[PDB]
């Protein structure tokens, strides 16, 4: 019902 | 009074909207203090390096099948998902302009004067406001600030005429706002 | 051309461990997430009433953007921000009329690092009384800008200053306010 | 007007640290503001900044002259060039003009702003003090920074907040490089 | 760090304008004029202390061009953003009633480096004795540039610079009258 | 005057 927050991968270490 | 070097990790997860939701673009962007290095365009459809710092995130990232197929979805689970959460209270949001006419300066008539349009309060940012003298528009000698966001939901814009004011004349400044159904028009006799 | 643009903002300041999340729909923020509270923070009250978000899912975003920030810091050979002043501009919400409460705005732009000091001078004296601001906004070049503001009644009797701290000034930067009875 | 446009820059530049004594040399290339390729001093070869710049770090690395003069930059270049324009850049000292006036005509014990405009200086370092009967007055000081002509000089206008009384001389002291001695210039409240 | 030198290029197509300038701390020490083939010193004392041959300029300017041909075509014909100006007019020391002065407009922030500048006394363009720089470059890589016109204070005049830029939907004035 | 700048040259590009 109320706004998703688009997750991210971590980065290549 | 600080001695020490600083570093600055941003994302910005983007949703542009066109023509309502019929067409829609999802950008992932990751910047290093201002610099842009990788990116996710939904119109590219796998993440791209913007600079040779963003490589070993991109090979890595476009290794990840379900992360690509995950951020491919992202224009309808993402996008089109807030549009329709916020759609209410952003694009359909609307609140008429406030308009002041006034002299920049109080002296008599036939001295060179400012005649300021100040256009407050209003949403969205889209507006025009023209000048006219006894009903014909004035289309030199007009000084804009542009639009002014107040950071508060609200813009404002302030249009000042140069000119000469004599006894007939009258002075109108007029607002074309989608809050509005016909300009809004505001006079000034000159006094 | 496009009609809308929603950006999910999102940064990591190393060493001061500073974080933001923040959704943003045509330049003006809907919210941010508190990150000591961790709470959603509605940028108009009635916004909290036309929708939700769970402040949740920010947190976990922010862990990862600092991680990533350690990893960038590392592969970039500790090459560090470049410090950019801002430009600032002290203006009201509309025009100054004789007993009629109005609101100064201080503009603080084009700036980065996003860390700013902020203060009211009313006749060179800190005014708290009713100010309100902004977290750091998100701009189209990865600068920032902020707003503060403080709620008047007009008085030739009054000046004003926003005087604005940032590391990329050399000295506290004070912008002028008055209304002038001439 | 309408036809769409493309834009290469170029940017030789040269940093010096405590004259000459430390010197880094950076050859700069750029499609419209995408910096795509450069050489560092401190690096010693070309790196591509992006996609874009892979070509010519590939082609200008492998040429062993191009390198070693570019090597050597900081030196027939950098130093060079900084020798050359020293006397009239590094050691240019222009003397400023001090005026103060009020930013308004206000009657006593009214409020006003005295303006204390710096005007046609160089280099950039100034300091800019306000005194109340001489004594030094450090809150409610507003200052512009400095504001570069584009013609090699400086303005910087520092403005005092303050109530005139009745008999009160206001004085704005500034220090410059050009100058032996602080110019004081004197308003005597109406 | 204590000082700066960049010697600054660009090319622009179509337009097929290009410059050679040198920046010492964000001030002109000269640039080549590319059409007269001569080097243009920001202060005439300049040029009595130190020397450039304009050729060299030339010879930069055909090779940039050369490699801008190239670049164009490896981006796939990507061609670049217009940034509109700031625009800022100021006095160049303080203004009193028949004692000359110059007006400054200060062009700042903006790309690509086409602009035209008028200078407007009671909406009518002047020019007696007006001056400009060439395009000044930015950290940013965007550009600044400095239009003067000297000028008698008078309670009868009004000033605009009036700037066109492609990134502008219109013309930008910028207002300056004696208070 | 008493000396000449440099012109730094540039390579040409890759083509
Ligand atoms: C804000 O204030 C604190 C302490 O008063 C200071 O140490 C800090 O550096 C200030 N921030 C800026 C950017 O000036
Ligand atoms: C400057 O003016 C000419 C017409 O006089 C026009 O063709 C050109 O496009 C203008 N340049 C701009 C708007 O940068
Ligand atoms: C600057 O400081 C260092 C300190 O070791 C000194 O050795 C150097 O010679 C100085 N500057 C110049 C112009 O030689």
């Amino acid at each position: 019902a109320g706004f998703k927050g688009e997750q991210g991968p971590k980065g290549e270490p | 009074g600080d001695t020490r070097p600083r570093f600055l990790e941003q994302v910005k997860h983007e949703c542009h909207f066109f023509n309502g939701t019929e067409r829609v673009r999802f950008l992932d962007r990751y910047f290093y203090h201002q610099e842009e290095y990788v990116r996710f365009d939904s119109d590219v459809g796998e993440y791209r390096a913007v600079t040779e710092l963003g490589r070993p995130d991109a090979e890595y990232w476009n290794s990840q099948k379900d992360l690509l197929e995950q951020k491919r979805a992202a224009v309808d689970t993402y996008c089109r998902h807030n549009y329709g959460v916020g759609e209410s209270f952003t694009v359909q949001r609307r609140v008429y302009p406030e308009v002041t006419v006034y002299p920049a300066k109080t002296q008599p008539l036939q001295h060179h004067n400012l005649l300021v349009c100040s256009v407050n309060g209003f949403y969205p940012g889209s507006i025009e406001v023209r000048w006219f003298r006894n009903g014909q528009e004035e289309k030199t000698g007009v000084v804009s600030t542009g639009l002014i966001q107040n950071g508060d939901w609200t813009f404002q814009t302030l249009v000042m005429l140069e000119t000469v004011p004599r006894s007939g004349e009258v002075y109108t400044c007029q607002v074309e706002h989608p809050s509005l159904t016909s300009p809004l028009t505001v006079e000034w006799r000159a006094r | 051309k496009e009609e809308h643009v929603i950006i999910q903002a999102e940064f990591y300041l190393n060493p001061d461990q500073s974080g933001e999340f923040m959704f943003d729909f045509d330049g003006d923020e809907i919210f941010h997430v508190d990150m000591a509270k961790k709470e959603t923070v509605w940028r108009l009250r009635e916004f909290g009433r036309f929708a939700s978000f769970e402040a949740q899912g920010a947190l976990a975003n922010i862990a990862v953007d600092k991680a990533n920030l350690e990893i960038m810091t590392k592969r970039s050979n500790y090459t560090p921000i470049t410090n950019v002043p801002p430009e600032v501009t002290v203006l009201t919400n509309s025009p100054v009329e004789l007993r009629e409460p109005n609101v100064l705005i201080c503009f603080i732009d084009k700036f980065t690092p996003p860390v700013v000091n902020v203060t009211w001078l009313r006749n060179g004296k800190p005014v708290t009384t009713g100010v309100s601001e902004t977290v750091f906004l998100p701009r189209e070049d990865h600068l920032f800008r902020k707003f503060h503001y403080l709620p008047f009644l007009p008085s030739t009797e009054d000046v004003y200053d926003c005087r604005v701290e940032h590391w990329g000034l050399d000295e506290p930067l004070l912008k002028h306010w008055e209304f002038d009875a001439s």
